């Protein structure tokens, strides 16, 4: 059928992926201004973009594997109920209006509702399920 | 919003992706 | 556009595999193709030599 | 400088590793760095090489692939007409 | 022969001597009324698509004679009632707007006549390709008609059209693409036959459904409609053609039978709740709203919401009540919008209600054309509408009794519109206006009276051009 | 400096007989109407939460009435 | 017969009195007669689209490439008429740019490809700064040069790794090698991203756009269209990666969102530069296909005619502004052309139908470009990318309609007293009439390309 | 209050003309440090970030495809 | 192929981190085209006679025209030859 995931096994590897993304990209964004200084003050500019990356995995895929343990069998409907928690870290991006953080939670959930796997394959002529075989015609 | 221009002088304003400070108000040779 | 190569000798026994359409048999050229590859890079040659020098290392 | 160039040197070292042969792993990343270790190539002897040639064969291929030569004639044409019509400023 | 109307195009070319280009544009639609009326003498029985024309000409450029008919196939069927809804309304717009042309240009009439022919071809379409190529070709003409000639902030008004009714439209493009790549054919008049299995019969239903959700609005977006209605440009087709443009109930009836023979998985848990809480909520939105056109725009949303639960009823009563609302609302509501625009906006230029109240004391017969017409919008014991929403509530109660048991409060909330409206329209002070002018413009009287008699003359329900359950039922 | 050639541009005129505009303005009532016909400013306040949840709940109750009662026997 | 034309009129520009407004009439009529008497190769073109190869390295695909060079000839005839009827001595390198572009649409093998993309790029570097008495063009040309150099060595490094894994060069020798050594896939996506410098995929995004606004309008029509069709026509002629294997889909996702999120723009050139970028991003989605080229071949023409059309319309709209910008570039703000419908509103009608083109209202273009695009997508199964393409179309339609809504509001003070400026009017009328009457012959092409 | 809700539906459309009008300034503020002069350096560091992020995300792809935050954090900018 | 990738990468990230002297960037972009040939030539030597070295003589002949257009375009990074400006 399916297999329940190692929630810690995905979780710590995903958190290291998020931290590596925060190093390689959220510290790469130091070209943007004329406040120069290299290393000690890059993270003064960039404390607010690191853990936006690292917290995103800890929000998302932890919720994803826990949903796979709760509503099992690996359905796409996990994702909509996963990425909403990602919006919570998006809510930590802007603690201005909790109505806007519920707004960005539900919109991030609807965004996560669809992005299951882009560039699907092995669907030579796609989108034609076939019924039980009785010399079928209206599929491919 | 909306912005417009019909008089461009004292050019080279930095804080814009592309501002109204044009390139040929007057040339020189 | 293929000069007198030190690996030309595996075009023909790859191309005569694709003379007939067995690239749509999809596997009949794979011995020929990976022998062409071993002419290109000598990979399993090199692993064989690494194995025998590892055996050399334990004497 | 260091905050992106260190990561970029690492990523481009992994690109040089991605020039390796066929292994779908990180084993090929280490394989090309040890490429000299297990191997020293063996030259051979002259089996029927009649005429002496080093860049003569380059012109033989430039005769077989003549069309790219006649097109890089056009790129040298552009290399001379462009600097005329960008710097002379006719009157 | 062939050039018998290109010679008439030379008559049109020389007819711009008298520089109005308006009276010819009215006489053209007047002849089109008879050219549809003689066409009504043909669709006798046997319930197949009676006339035929290919008009995209796989082996020509304008003809119909082939064996590999890779063309558009524009033709008539039991759709013809909507066509008989249409051609008696198309001059009735222009005659309703004959005076207040607002002389920027004359081409306004050409735009209105253009979309008047285009939605006729919508009703004459057959194929998904053919229905889509006419189902939004209106919209550039709609956009130019809102952008110039509007009253309010046109930059706010016109963009909501090409946001929303293009949005749902190119969502409909997904379903049209998918069913055109499964079938590799689209002749919807000739294909009530598919072995389309479910779970991929389902998502094409979604792709069609949110489209028609946009067109005939529901509570995910219905703000599409009333701001088009708010800045409503130039009385004749300020509303009226964009009121018949939401007769995309022809889409939900012409489509969604022939390859949705299995869609009861999403019939009752989706359409009925999304209809019922429109008829509650959106009809309840007309209490505090102050624009005079928005309060009948929401009434139009309510009437179409009644009609679509009639559509999705799987009973022939529901289908026939839906079609007769499709003609009945298209009679009564263009009359109301011609009231508020043609002879009540132009008298005052203002569309609010708060200093607008007070009539019947200098415009006598205006109120007599107000109150019976607002009753014809109310539900009306006779057929202005009644048997429409009556039979629609019948079918809706048959398919599911509980949501119909709430949906009968439609008549209360229909009363909430006009009977709040009318008594605080005809309350005898009128102390902020200056006793404007004559009420009936003697041609505005004709344009209101034709739609009034056309509503009331549907008392004996004429179902002759509709074998109703021809193709919309299930076992 | 060379610009804006010698095409003689006139002044345009939207034309009508003068409307007597037999009304008044009621500038405060125009202010109320202009406040009504714009809802940029809907700041999702504490009452708005009860409002939007009431709309979603009136959806949900009709749903649970509908989909669990598709057939009455 | 382009090389003979080049070597003829480089000799003709030599020993010329620098009149230099007649030679383009000769080049226009010469390309016209060459198309008119060289369309006779269409009969010998296709029995079953039989390819024909020059010397092993150059390919003539008679259904695809024989249409692509005809489009190149067509838009060149239009550009050459646009310079006729402010100029320097330049049509020699217009024609050799064409020669390079046609080589890359005929290039079977990477040596011809690399020579021709670099010839083409050198042509772009030169055409950017022929109008050398600018400060816009001086900056833009050097920026285009440096980044074209980076992207050029990216091309060549991709193919050098390709040679390093396989001692051949031809993609004819790729021949469904289904063992698919993974570095072959990574080399091929590197070559893809290398050729995709011109589309300005959203990480490679901004740099083209300042160049487009810093060229004169008589130039930015030419190089928002030539390499746009050229490198992609190569990229669809050979389908490098059957699917994306998520690499390219991410590039077009961040493109078709992150270049249509570039909504608020007051500069005209930026606006339709983003238009020509995102509609080029469209046809990248069927670079993600296999055995599908009809949608691409139709979408090029049923985009590029209208792109040419909207540039020609805002060329015609210089006359009506009561202000101009710099000597080289007339009309850069949207709000310059406000009350244009109270001027000659037939061109407002043309501008309307060519912007309703780009949003894709059905009966002229969008139900025949985007419909073929979407059937090519949903043939494969890329279900998510369909709905993000739909979002891209709506948000693109918003800044598209920005042009029509600023086009026809109300004029301050301008109606009518003038002389005429015409005889290129049949060009814009031809493009607009072919835009809004393709629904007539939208089935004849469906049979003709079914037989090719 | 039903009308007050119906304006929350415009709060599903107003922000389509407002949150996009924050997305525009956010997309045009990035890679716009100098943006009139010195525009080479922005683009060169940008295409370095292009090849680094894209090769690193290919590495992220072929180990655990479930990790789909690296695009979602990129949508945090626009 | 260490010998060509290392000079290519150092020319490349020299072209990135080049906040001085436009022409050093320009010649780093030049030296990319000889960092690539040390890859190409040794791949051809490890293989054969003239297959990739034909592309090598092509990229040399074309790298000439690269530097030619780059100089003759860098001359026009300004006004032309010399006038008053600012
Ligand atoms: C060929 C295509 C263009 C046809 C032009 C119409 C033929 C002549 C009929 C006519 O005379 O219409 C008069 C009107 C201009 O009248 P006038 O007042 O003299 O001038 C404007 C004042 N400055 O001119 C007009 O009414 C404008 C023509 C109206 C149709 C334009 C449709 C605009 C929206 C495009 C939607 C998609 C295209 C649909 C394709 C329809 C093809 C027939």
């Amino acid at each position: 059928h399916f297999h329940p995931y190692n929630t810690l096994g995905l979780a710590t590897q995903s958190a290291m992926v998020g931290l590596g993304a925060g190093v390689v990209a959220a510290a790469a964004r130091n070209s943007l201004a004329t406040g120069p200084r290299n290393i000690l003050t890059t993270f003064s500019k960039s404390g607010g973009v690191v853990t936006i990356f690292t917290g995103a995995s800890i929000a998302y895929v932890f919720t994803y594997c826990s949903a796979a343990n709760l509503r099992e069998r690996k359905d796409g409907w996990n994702h909509m109920w996963a990425g909403a928690a990602t919006g919570a870290v998006l809510g930590a991006r802007t603690k201005l209006v909790p109505a806007f953080i519920g707004w960005t939670v539900l919109c991030g959930a609807a965004c996560g509702l669809f992005g299951w796997t882009g560039a699907r394959f092995n669907a030579d002529r796609k989108a034609s399920l076939e019924q039980s075989p009785k010399g079928f015609v209206q599929e491919d | 919003d909306l912005l417009f221009r019909t008089s461009h002088m004292v050019e080279d304003l930095e804080t814009y992706d592309e501002d109204s400070p044009i390139n040929t108000s007057d040339a020189n040779t | 556009t293929g000069g007198r190569n030190r690996c030309f000798s595996e075009w023909q026994s790859f191309m005569h595999c694709t003379a007939k359409t067995d690239a749509k048999s999809r596997a009949q050229c794979l011995p020929n193709f990976e022998d062409y590859m071993e002419c290109l890079h000598h990979t399993k040659e090199k692993a064989r030599l690494r194995e025998i020098e590892s055996v050399l290392k334990q004497k | 400088l260091p905050l992106v160039l260190i990561s970029l040197i690492v990523l481009t070292i992994s690109g040089l590793m991605i020039y390796s042969n066929d292994s779908i792993l990180i084993n090929k990343l280490l394989e090309a760095f040890g490429n000299d270790y297990n191997t020293i190539i063996t030259q051979d002897w002259f089996n029927i090489e009649n005429t002496t040639l080093l860049t003569t064969i380059g012109n033989v291929l430039l005769t077989n692939n003549a069309f790219i030569l006649l097109v890089l004639a056009i790129v040298l044409l552009l290399g001379i007409i462009g600097p005329i019509s960008i710097t002379m400023k006719h009157k | 022969l062939l050039s018998s109307l290109y010679l008439f195009n030379r008559i049109l070319a020389w007819q711009g001597n008298v520089k109005h280009f308006y009276l010819f544009a009215s006489n053209l639609l007047l002849l089109f009324i008879v050219v549809l009326y003689i066409n009504f003498n043909t669709f006798s029985n046997s319930f197949q698509f009676n006339f035929e024309l290919f008009n995209s000409l796989n082996p020509f450029g304008l003809s119909n004679s082939d064996i590999s008919n890779g063309l558009l196939f524009g033709i008539d069927g039991l759709s013809l009632t909507f066509i008989l809804l249409t051609v008696l309304l198309i001059p009735l717009t222009l005659l309703g707007n004959w005076y207040n042309i607002n002389f920027n240009s004359n081409l306004y009439y050409t735009l209105v006549l253009a979309i008047g022919l285009v939605i006729l071809l919508n009703f004459w379409a057959l194929d998904y390709i053919s229905f889509y190529i006419l189902f939004e070709a209106t919209l550039p003409l709609l956009f130019i008609l809102i952008h110039i000639y509007g009253s309010s902030d046109s930059e706010r008004a016109s963009f909501y059209v090409l946001m929303f009714t293009l949005s749902g439209s190119l969502f409909m493009l997904l379903s049209i693409v998918v069913i055109s790549i499964v079938l590799n054919t689209t002749n919807f008049i000739n294909h009530n036959l598919f072995v389309l299995s479910l779970d991929l019969q389902t998502i094409i239903w979604l792709g069609l459904f949110i489209a028609i959700m946009v067109k005939t609005p529901l509570f995910p977006i219905h703000v599409w409609l009333p701001v088009v209605h708010s800045e409503s440009p130039l009385a004749g087709s300020m509303i009226l053609a964009g009121l018949i443009l939401k007769l995309a109930l022809y889409a939900i009836l012409r489509l969604l039978l022939p390859l949705l023979c299995e869609a009861q998985i999403l019939y009752t848990p989706m359409i009925y709740i999304i209809s019922l809480l429109t008829i509650i909520l959106t009809s309840l939105a007309t209490l505090r709203q102050i624009d005079l056109k928005v309060i009948i725009a929401y009434s139009s949303i309510s009437h179409m919401g009644i009609a679509i639960l009639g559509v999705c009823s799987n009973t022939s009563l529901g289908i026939y009540g839906s079609i007769v609302l499709g003609v009945a609302h298209g009679f009564v509501s263009p009359a109301l919008f011609l009231i508020v625009g043609g002879i009540l906006y132009d008298r005052y230029h203002i569309r609010i209600v708060n200093y607008y109240k007070g009539l019947t004391t200098y415009m006598p017969q205006l109120a007599t054309y107000i109150i019976i017409l607002s009753f014809a919008n109310i539900g009306t014991p006779l057929t202005g509408n009644f048997t429409g929403e009556f039979l629609s509530l019948q079918g809706g109660f048959i398919r599911n009794p509980i949501i119909g048991g709430i949906s009968c409060i439609s008549v209360l909330l229909a009363a909430i519109y006009q009977l709040k409206l009318t008594n605080k329209l005809t309350g005898g002070i009128s102390s902020i206006y200056m006793h404007r002018t004559n009420d009936v413009t003697i041609r505005e009287k004709f344009i209101m009276n034709i739609l009034i008699i056309s509503t009331l003359i549907i008392g004996i329900c004429p179902q002759i051009m509709y074998n109703l359950l021809y193709w919309t039922v299930n076992n | 400096l060379k610009p804006s050639s010698a095409i003689q541009r006139g002044p345009l005129n939207k034309g009508g007989w003068d409307a007597p505009h037999a009304l008044h303005n009621d500038g405060a009532i125009d202010r109320y109407a202009h406040w009504r016909t714009f809802y940029q400013e809907r700041f999702k306040y504490t009452r708005a939460t009860g409002k939007s949840t009431l709309i979603f709940l009136v959806a949900f109750p009709a749903l649970i009435g509908y989909v669990a009662y598709q057939s009455e026997g | 017969m382009l090389i003979l034309a080049i070597i003829s009129l480089i000799t003709f520009v030599s020993m010329s009195k620098l009149s230099d407004n007649r030679a383009i009439i000769r080049l226009i009529n010469i390309y016209l007669i060459l198309v008119l008497v060289l369309d006779s190769f269409l009969y010998l073109l296709f029995l079953n689209n039989q390819t024909y190869t020059v010397m092993g390295e150059l390919l003539i695909f008679n259904s695809f490439t024989f249409y692509i060079d005809m489009l190149i000839y067509f838009i060149m005839i239009v550009i050459s008429s646009l310079y006729g009827y402010p100029k320097k001595e330049l049509i020699i390198l217009f024609l050799i740019n064409i020669l390079g572009a046609l080589l890359i649409v005929h290039s079977n093998d990477f040596i011809t490809l690399f020579v021709a993309i670099e010839l083409q790029s050198y042509s772009i570097y030169l055409i950017t700064a022929i109008y050398n008495s600018s400060y816009k063009a001086s900056k833009a040309s050097m920026l285009y040069f440096f980044m074209g150099g980076i992207l050029s060595i990216l091309i060549a490094y991709s193919i050098n790794t390709y040679y390093s894994v396989l001692n051949s060069y031809t993609l004819h020798s790729l021949d469904s090698l289904i063992i698919n050594t993974l570095d072959l896939n990574l080399i091929l996506i590197a070559l893809s991203l290398g050729l995709l410098f011109k589309i300005g995929i959203a990480p490679l995004h901004k740099w083209l756009i300042s160049i487009y606004e810093n060229t004169p309008i008589l130039i930015t029509i030419y190089i928002s269209l030539i390499p746009k069709i050229s490198i992609l026509s190569y990229l669809v002629l050979s389908n490098i990666s059957i699917n994306s294997l998520v690499i390219s889909i991410l590039a077009i996702l961040t493109l078709l969102v992150g270049s249509v999120g570039g909504l608020l723009q007051i500069k005209i050139k930026r606006l339709l530069a983003f238009s020509g970028l995102t509609n080029a991003g469209y046809m990248m989605l069927l670079l993600l296909l296999n055995n599908n080229e009809f949608s691409y071949l139709y979408y090029i023409t049923q985009y590029s005619i209208s792109h040419l059309a909207i540039f020609m319309i805002i060329i015609f709209s210089i006359y009506y502004i009561n202000y101009i910008n710099n000597q080289y570039n007339p009309i850069i703000y949207v709000n310059q052309l406000k009350g244009l419908i109270h001027d000659n509103a037939y061109l407002v009608l043309s501008m309307a139908i060519v912007v309703f083109s780009f949003i894709g209202i059905p009966p002229l273009l969008g139900f025949f470009g985007k419909l073929n695009i979407l059937m090519s997508i949903l043939n494969n199964g890329y279900y998510f990318i369909s709905i993000v393409l739909i979002v891209a179309s709506l948000i693109s339609a918003l800044y598209y309609l920005y042009l029509l809504n600023v086009s026809i509001q109300d004029k301050n003070n301008i109606l009518i007293n003038s002389n005429e400026t015409v005889s290129s009017v049949l060009s814009y009328i031809l493009s607009s009439l072919i835009i809004l009457i393709t629904f007539g012959f939208i089935y004849n092409s469906l049979i003709i390309d079914i037989f090719n | 209050i039903a009308h007050h809700v119906d304006k929350g539906s415009l709060y599903r459309l107003g922000p389509v003309g407002i949150n996009r009008l924050l997305n525009k300034a956010s997309y045009n503020v990035i890679n716009l440090s100098s943006n009139t002069r010195s525009s080479l350096s922005m683009n060169s560091m940008l295409i370095l970030i292009t090849i680094v992020s894209l090769l690193l995300l290919v590495l992220v792809m072929n180990v655990n495809f479930i990790i789909v935050i690296p695009v979602l954090i990129s949508i945090l900018y626009i | 192929m260490f010998i060509g990738t290392i000079i290519l990468v150092l020319s490349f990230l020299g072209f990135v981190f080049n906040r001085r002297n436009i022409i050093l960037a320009f010649i780093c972009l030049e030296t990319m085209l000889l960092g690539i040939n040390l890859i190409l030539l040794r791949n051809s030597v490890l293989f054969d006679d003239i297959s990739g070295s034909l592309f090598a003589i092509v990229i040399i002949i074309l790298a000439g025209v690269e530097s030619a257009i780059g100089l003759s375009l860098l001359v026009s990074y300004y006004r032309l030859r010399g006038v008053i400006n600012s």
